[PDB]
């Protein structure tokens, strides 16, 4: 089994740690879901006329 | 904006309270004056009429 040849094990481990812990995560951080544009038509800090 | 403009309209209508108060003061004074004149007239005429009736 070529999977047991431990000589090429760093070549398979070092890029993965860059791809899984740096690049894919930097691409998920740039995937953002903004909160809904919910517009409140009820917002009026008013008060009775000056009486 | 519409609500604020309506509030301004009511503020513009405010003056009727003081119009009412002034109307009532004037009318009460006039009623009192006329009742006093009728009282003095009635007493004078009433005494003269008691004399004429006896």
């Amino acid at each position: 089994m070529p999977q047991l040849n431990t000589t090429v094990w760093p070549t398979m481990i070092t890029p993965m740690l860059l791809t899984l812990f740096l690049i894919t995560q930097l691409k998920m951080l740039n995937t953002n879901y903004h909160l809904p544009p919910s517009p409140k038509p009820m917002k009026m800090k008013n008060y009775n006329k000056p009486w | 904006i519409d609500t604020e403009k309506s509030q301004q309209a009511l503020v513009q209508k405010r003056h009727y309270l003081f119009d009412v108060q002034r109307n009532n003061i004037a009318m009460a004074l006039e009623v009192t004056y006329r009742e006093r004149l009728y009282r003095v007239y009635k007493e004078v005429k009433n005494r003269l009429d008691y004399h004429i009736s006896v």
